[PDB]
């Protein structure tokens, strides 16, 4: 469904049938609520505990097809542009793509073959570095986030006497906002995520109805406006 | 194996800092268990009470190769003067004080009474105190030109009962092994009086058995009340 259909069925589901009908929502408000509902839905469906099914990214066909249009593959750029201080002397710093929402798969291609990057926790890092070896298992590499400015910088730890040729990252692209109409105005240009032009929902049509329902629920919680509704509907932001 | 290798292998065998429940020891604790395992193992090997080997001090090539580096030879001619013995012809010789078990022990005799046999090497026979009285007069098991009786007494001493004058006393014994100390211990701490690093002097063949025994002793120490 295109943006006009988002807005028309938003109006239908919000106030065109309600008995003591409420004021219609302005297009900026509808775009804001739709973008919020989109992000909430993405976060709810990525995490199993966030939805009533207990199903995350790839726990069912529907969850695969939900994020299928939001998956992207890119590469981390070696961060030798400027000097820096790494926590580990034997780690190579890489910069992830700017439009990164969530990392789901990483791999590094070295001279000793491809290796799956395992994101190790800080307590896990301490445990592993208290051991005599201090290097990954055969077909794996280690990873920790380092000092990041304006984009995520990442330290890749591989086994000794190994060089990294490329660093691929299969991630979830940051969703683009849903903007119903050109938000340009003479009184001031308002933006949802830095863009005023019309922006279609760049995800699969399977969850457009879900985004619409969530947006309507958020609109009605805003209309109710007491602390109660804000608190319970803020639980699903996550 | 070196001290770094004792420590790294000991950690690997104990699964230190692995995901499963495990045990982690300090280098002093590691040194304590390694030295205890070393001394237990070599005493059991000498006496032949180890069920795995089941052989005594030099009963096979394996045990020879294991305890070859503790075998020290000693020679002395000085006699301790003022001491009370069980015979008029008793001379006392000091023991090297690092001795564990005496394995060979022989005595050279210098006396004019045994003519043209002077300097005869004589077998030093350890004799119990039951056997002493009936062995002074014994012509086949008592002191003679070719036999000397040795009795252990206080203050690390050997009372040699001989018919002829004893000139020199030769020994070959098992020595106190150097402890296995993996790190320069802080002030006050030491193992067998040693505070600095001490590598195992035995052969690398038995180092892995010592490591296994030390690991088992560590598990016993941590899991004897649970």
């Amino acid at each position: 469904m295109n943006v006009n259909e988002f807005s028309n069925e938003f109006d239908v589901l919000y106030n065109n049938i309600m008995s003591n009908a409420a004021p219609g929502l302005n297009e900026y408000e509808k775009s804001v609520l739709l973008t919020k509902a989109q992000e909430e839905i993405v976060k709810n469906y990525f995490e199993p505990a966030g939805n009533k099914y207990g199903k995350g990214l790839d726990d069912s066909p529907k969850r695969q097809i939900d994020f299928s249009e939001l998956i992207k593959v890119g590469e981390g750029v070696l961060n030798t542009s400027a000097p820096t201080i790494t926590f580990d002397k034997r780690a190579k710093v890489y910069d992830l793509p700017a439009d990164l929402f969530l990392v789901i798969n990483e791999a590094v291609d070295t001279n000793a073959g491809t290796k799956q990057i395992v994101p190790i926790s800080y307590s896990d890092y301490t445990r592993l570095m208290s051991r005599p070896y201090k290097e990954p298992v055969k077909y794996q590499a280690w990873r920790i986030i380092t000092t990041s400015i304006n984009n995520i910088s990442v330290e890749l730890i591989v086994n000794s006497n190994e060089t990294i040729t490329d660093y691929k990252v299969r991630y979830i692209r940051r969703p683009a906002p849903i903007i119903t109409t050109n938000l340009s105005s003479e009184y001031g240009d308002v933006t949802i995520n830095g863009v005023s032009t019309v922006s279609e929902c760049e995800l699969n049509p399977i969850i457009h109805s879900e985004i619409l329902q969530r947006a309507v629920e958020l609109a009605k919680a805003a209309y109710q406006g007491d602390l109660q509704a804000s608190v319970e509907l803020g639980q699903r932001s996550e | 194996m070196t001290n770094k290798e004792f420590s790294d292998g000991f950690s690997t065998l104990l699964n230190s800092f692995g995901i499963t429940p495990n045990i982690t020891l300090d280098e002093y604790e590691k040194s304590t268990f390694l030295t205890n395992a070393q001394e237990q193992l070599i005493i059991d090997i000498y006496s032949g009470r180890n069920i795995i080997y089941g052989k005594s001090f030099e009963q096979t090539e394996e045990i020879r190769r294991y305890l070859s580096n503790l075998v020290e030879t000693y020679e002395t001619s000085t006699k301790v003067t003022g001491k009370l013995g069980l015979s008029k012809d008793s001379v006392f010789f000091e023991i090297p004080q690092d001795t564990w078990f005496i394995t060979y022990e022989v005595a050279f005799l210098k006396d004019s009474r045994l003519g043209c046999l002077d300097g005869i090497e004589a077998s030093v026979v350890p004799l119990p105190q039951d056997d002493l009285y009936r062995a002074k007069d014994n012509p086949f098991r008592g002191p003679s030109k070719d036999r000397v009786l040795r009795l252990d007494i206080k203050s690390d001493l050997a009372e040699l009962i001989s018919k002829y004058n004893v000139d020199k006393y030769l020994m070959r014994y098992i020595s106190q092994p150097t402890p296995i100390i993996l790190v320069d211990l802080p002030d006050g701490l030491s193992i067998n009086g040693v505070s600095t690093e001490s590598e195992c002097e035995l052969n690398p063949v038995v180092h892995r058995a010592i490591l296994e025994r030390a690991v088992q002793l560590a598990i016993i120490s941590k899991t004897q009340l649970t």
